[PDB]
């Protein structure tokens, strides 16, 4: 409840633009052709409007001093509330797709046809050799490698999304005393 | 490669509660297994997989588990549709090997068998063959010792026989020994007879007819 | 040559701490077992160098006001020089690994033994069916996902290294007029 | 599956500059090809691959390219170690198919052949066989028409012959027709002779001996 960040709030909104840039860059980098059943990050298009929202929030603090009325003094509340809502949706999707990977199939999430035709003869959710022998096969090894890579990138996205939500929650609790 | 051995079939199961069999293997198979239920007249049905999970969509009162080379399964409920063959398989190394089959019985009391004779007919012999049939019915169990003798002499490698199924009322077994015989051998022989032995008779009995 | 960032240089150094955080996070993420011959960035341990050099600079710019002597005012030139040299090496290695990936083998960069035992049976530099037929086989068309992932990771690494070098060059040029 | 056909061998190559052969295929093969150099007495050596890149570590004065079904290669330099067989292969679809082989010659002038006779020996006939040899030497080219007649009668399917290599001085070919003959047939026959024909003779010549 200690107020010590209001006077040094120039950087808090200054970093958000490049936070959104990083988020949208990661979302774009995650759009590599993988297989048939794309993850939940595809069917919702969350990274696109999430990064747009973050960069708009960062650019909102371009002029902290009072310049105009009803545009730089009234939007500060709706914008932070919607940013917090986007953040909580971010945690919901992140926890769901971090819990659904180590357990069996839950939902479908079909990928679009333009990228599906590139790699239509493989699956990403499960790959079993269907034989107790030949366990030391390149197919299973490559599956384990790519699954570990996907898990790592998802964990990285989780950690930085959580940090972004923490700073957004701090900045939104700065304005109002509940 | 991998060969599977099964418990002896035709197990005498009184109408009680206990029912247990086994399916062993020579080489150490993996932990996971598979048991299936086979019924005649239509497609078989699944029974249990991995010896740790129940059936999907079918209620299962069975209890089957085990590890290594010895596995035990037991069923306590007595339903009128469980009397069928049992198959055990393995999936340790390709190619896979299947079992032979164990069929359960109904514990029916023994019945006194009967015998009959039938000389060859004129139309039968005019075709170029002569067959004599001895009818066996009302006997238990299916195992029996029936042979043929001609002129007090023993012949082998000439009899083909098939067994019947069990009825839904009394589960009665029947047999009919039939051998195709040549005309030339039929002409030069005098005495034809068939002999049957069973637990229901204290002394062998034979029937003879005049040609 | 227009000096307009000196008075508002707080943000420029503020973003550097978490830029180094991004650098070290990417370095840790890229260290998943992937193939037999590790890339050039593995044996050089550059991400650790970049992260440490950036975080120590961020710690240096914690207090701009004159507080002490010979510690907060003398190292401002050695710090900028070492950061610039580290960035120079950064994009030198970046261009090296982005040019050596589409051309034939140049060097080996043999990986360490602890990761060696886990992934013995797959190659990362080149996968080929070794047969003119069976082109539409998983073992042939099922490398491009990680190929594009590595290409994108290297591209974003190069872009962010270039941006960091640009901002550091601006900062050091602000200090001294050449 | 894929079958490869090659240009006819034994091509007459005068000591000039031009030297060209071909290797065709029935089905349309891929663009990439492979040509190899084979030498007798030791391991062969690479010649050219993909019809667009030179040899690695070996200087190459050759010029071979082409596409589709027709391919052309030409060599202008004349070295004393290029006289060998040529092999063409393909790698379009498994299994691969190999060629037969084309060997180049030296353009040696024709030489007059000679003939000889040799009656069977006492030690030879005592073993249980009798062979007569006609020696052929100093002839060009290797192709020749030699046959045997006994008592002015023609026999077939009894002659086995092998050819020799070429010397490094004059490249002279030699032949020696030898047929193993039974004693019983040797006793009852009168006249043995062998006949040879060639471009160097204007009329067939034969030699006979008294038994
Ligand atoms: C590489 C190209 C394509 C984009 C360059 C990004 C800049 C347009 C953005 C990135 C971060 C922004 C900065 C974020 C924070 C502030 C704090 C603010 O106070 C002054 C503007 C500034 C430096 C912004 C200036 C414009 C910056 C450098
Ligand atoms: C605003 C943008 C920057 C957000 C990020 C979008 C990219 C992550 C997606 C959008 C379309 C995708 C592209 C769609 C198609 C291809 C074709 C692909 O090569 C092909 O398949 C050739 C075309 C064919 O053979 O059909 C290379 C990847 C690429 C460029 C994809 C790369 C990733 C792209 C650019
Ligand atoms: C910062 C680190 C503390 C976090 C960020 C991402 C985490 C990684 C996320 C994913 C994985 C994959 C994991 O490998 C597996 O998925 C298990 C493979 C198997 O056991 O077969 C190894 C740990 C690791 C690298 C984690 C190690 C700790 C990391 C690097
Ligand atoms: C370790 C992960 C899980 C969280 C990372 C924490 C950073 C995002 C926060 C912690 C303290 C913050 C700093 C607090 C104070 C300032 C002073 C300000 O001037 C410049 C930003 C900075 C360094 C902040 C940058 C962002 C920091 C390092
Ligand atoms: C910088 C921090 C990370 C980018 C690096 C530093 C050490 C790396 C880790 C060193 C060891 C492993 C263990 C490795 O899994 C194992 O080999 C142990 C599991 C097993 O073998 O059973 C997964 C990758 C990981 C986390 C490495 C990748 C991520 C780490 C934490
Ligand atoms: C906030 C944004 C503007 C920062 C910049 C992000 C993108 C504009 C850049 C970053 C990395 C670039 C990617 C780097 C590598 C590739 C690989 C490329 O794959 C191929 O074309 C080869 C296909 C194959 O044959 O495998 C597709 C484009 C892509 C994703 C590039 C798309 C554009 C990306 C995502």
């Amino acid at each position: 409840t200690q107020s010590f960040f209001m006077r040094e709030s120039k950087t808090l909104g200054a970093v958000q633009i490049m936070n959104g840039l990083f988020h949208i860059a990661l979302g774009g980098l995650l759009m590599i052709p993988a297989g048939i059943y794309a993850p939940i990050c595809v069917t919702v298009w969350y990274p696109l409007w999430g990064g747009i929202m973050y960069i708009i929030s960062g650019s909102l603090l371009a002029a902290t001093e009072k310049n105009s009325r009803k545009c730089l003094v009234k939007g500060k509340m709706i914008m932070n509330s919607l940013s917090l809502f986007a953040a909580i949706s971010g945690m919901i999707l992140s926890i769901m797709d971090i819990l659904n990977i180590k357990i069996s199939h839950f939902l479908k999430m079909e990928s679009l046809n333009f990228i599906r035709a590139h790699t239509p003869y493989i699956n990403i959710y499960n790959c079993e050799p269907a034989n107790p022998s030949e366990k030391n096969s390149p197919s299973t090894q490559y599956c384990y490698s790519i699954q570990s890579l996907f898990l790592g990138i998802l964990s990285v996205m989780l950690i930085f999304a959580f940090f972004q939500e923490l700073v957004i929650a701090g900045i939104v609790e700065n304005e109002w005393k509940r | 490669e991998i060969v599977l051995t099964q418990s002896p079939a035709t197990l005498s199961l009184s109408p009680g509660e206990r029912a247990t069999l086994s399916c062993r293997a020579s080489q150490s198979v993996s932990s996971y297994l598979a048991w299936y239920q086979q019924k005649p007249g239509q497609a078989p049905r699944l029974l249990i997989y991995d010896a740790s999970n129940r059936a999907t969509g079918i209620p299962a009162r069975f209890s089957g588990s085990g590890s290594g080379t010895d596995f035990t399964l037991t069923i306590s409920s007595l339903e009128p549709e469980d009397f069928a063959v049992y198959y055990c398989q393995q999936r340790s190394n390709w190619p896979i090997t299947f079992g032979q089959g164990t069929r359960l019985e109904i514990k029916r009391t023994v019945a006194a068998p009967s015998v009959f004779i039938f000389p060859p007919s004129d139309e039968q012999l005019k075709s170029g063959t002569a067959s004599v049939v001895c009818l066996l019915n009302n006997f238990y169990p299916r195992e029996a010792k029936v042979q043929w003798k001609v002129d007090n002499a023993l012949q082998s490698g000439n009899s083909q026989e098939s067994v019947t199924e069990q009825d839904s009322k009394d589960s009665t077994y029947s047999l009919s020994s039939t051998l195709t015989l040549s005309k030339a051998d039929y002409e030069k022989h005098k005495v034809y007879a068939c002999e049957v032995t069973h637990q229901g008779l204290s002394s062998p009995v034979t029937k003879s007819f005049n040609r």
